[PDB]
């Protein structure tokens, strides 16, 4: 299961 | 001890398009899934038994996770292209590896969070998961980006919590290919450099996990300054394959002894020709 | 910036004469990923080959699989044919069944 987004860089 | 790690490359491609957005998830060195933002009805796609039978609400949330995703580093390329100062007509890549490690006593022993831009590290989440590690200014610039977002308590709380979870029920779900070794067939060849000179070539086949070591001996010394070693290669169906080789003289090929190391092998592992 | 393939070409098991296998290009450490691989049989190129996931190891280079089934003769030759900025014309690498 793969991570949420978060913000972009 | 096990892991989960997750590979995303997003690449742009100025004058043809938006940047395309791969992912790929392994359990230990078995690839489960895989995500392309550039297929025709984009979609989280099994690739291991193990995970073809989660559900629809599965695979429907990691395929919207994939594209939100895809989303979130299109903006990452345009904002590192600007810090940069790089011009428009330039391809550039960002890589994303994270992922869990697991310890002997099946507790976390390291979550990691990383990226790359143009195959050159850019920020990677310490260990703590409480801080970052910029690897030039303009790393610096995202990391008080992420730190003002609180970004790290975010990735902290999946590699900690949901991360491991996961792993464990793959690691249960998928034990018959994830929890076994194949330990390695393994034999030498012999190959005429001409009258004088020959090739031997020690060959490890089909095992699995890809961790292993091939070590080449005369008389009792490695032979580290005249080994040719090449990399762990894929043989296609789950297992592996390597090979090391030496040049020796004709006639002293009995002197030569071919060294195998792997978890899966019953005991010391000794070849000669 | 910019690191060149390695490539490997070889079976996925040993090459038995007129047994069904598989014949593999594994192209590996190279970086950026866009790559063009194509499989050879006679000079010719193969059409329905298959290949993995783009992914990419701990130091950043990618690797890919590329793949099809095949069965071995004594007459057939086989070869992988690899182009990257690295290269400055298409790489061809015989299949040795060693």
């Amino acid at each position: 299961g793969a991570d949420g987004v978060g913000k972009s860089a | 001890s096990h892991s989960m790690r997750y590979f995303y490359t997003a690449v742009s491609r100025p004058g043809r398009g938006e940047p395309r957005f791969i992912a790929v998830g392994y359990v230990d060195d078995t690839q489960f899934v895989q995500f392309d933002s550039d297929a025709a009805s984009p979609r989280g796609e099994p690739r291991a038994p193990w995970v073809e039978q989660e559900g629809p609400e599965y695979w429907d949330r990691e395929t919207q996770k994939y594209k939100r995703q895809a989303q979130t580093d299109r903006v990452s390329l345009r904002n590192l292209r600007g810090y940069y100062n790089q011009s428009e007509a330039g391809s550039h890549t960002l890589q994303r590896m994270y992922g869990c490690d697991l310890g002997p006593d099946g507790r976390l022993l390291r979550g990691y969070n990383q990226f790359a831009y143009d195959g050159k590290d850019y920020i990677a989440l310490n260990e703590d998961l409480r801080s970052w590690t910029a690897a030039d200014k303009a790393a610096q610039i995202t990391q008080r980006k992420w730190e003002a977002a609180r970004e790290a308590e975010q990735r902290r709380a999946y590699l900690e919590g949901t991360c491991v979870e996961w792993l464990r029920r793959y690691l249960e779900n998928g034990k018959k290919t994830l929890q076994r070794a194949e330990h390695p067939k393994t034999h030498v060849t012999h190959h005429p450099v001409s009258d004088h000179e020959a090739t031997l070539r020690c060959w490890a086949l089909g095992f699995y996990p890809a961790e292993i070591t091939l070590t080449w001996q005369r008389d009792g010394e490695d032979q580290t300054q005249d080994t040719e070693l090449v990399e762990t290669r894929p043989a296609g169906d789950g297992t592996f394959q390597k090979w090391a080789a030496v040049v020796v003289p004709s006639g002293e090929e009995q002197r030569y002894t071919c060294h195998v190391q792997h978890e899966g092998l019953p005991e010391p592992l000794t070849l000669r020709w | 910036i910019q690191r060149t393939p390695k490539i490997q070409v070889y079976s996925r098991h040993p090459a038995e004469n007129g047994k069904s296998n598989f014949l593999n290009c594994y192209v590996s450490g190279f970086h950026p990923s866009d790559i063009e691989v194509d499989l050879l049989k006679n000079g010719e190129r193969i059409e329905k080959v298959e290949h993995s996931d783009l992914s990419f190891s701990k130091d950043w280079s990618f690797y890919l699989l590329y793949y099809t089934e095949f069965t071995p003769t004594e007459k057939d030759e086989y070869a992988c044919r690899v182009n990257h900025v690295t290269l400055s014309q298409p790489k061809i690498v015989k299949w040795d069944r060693d």
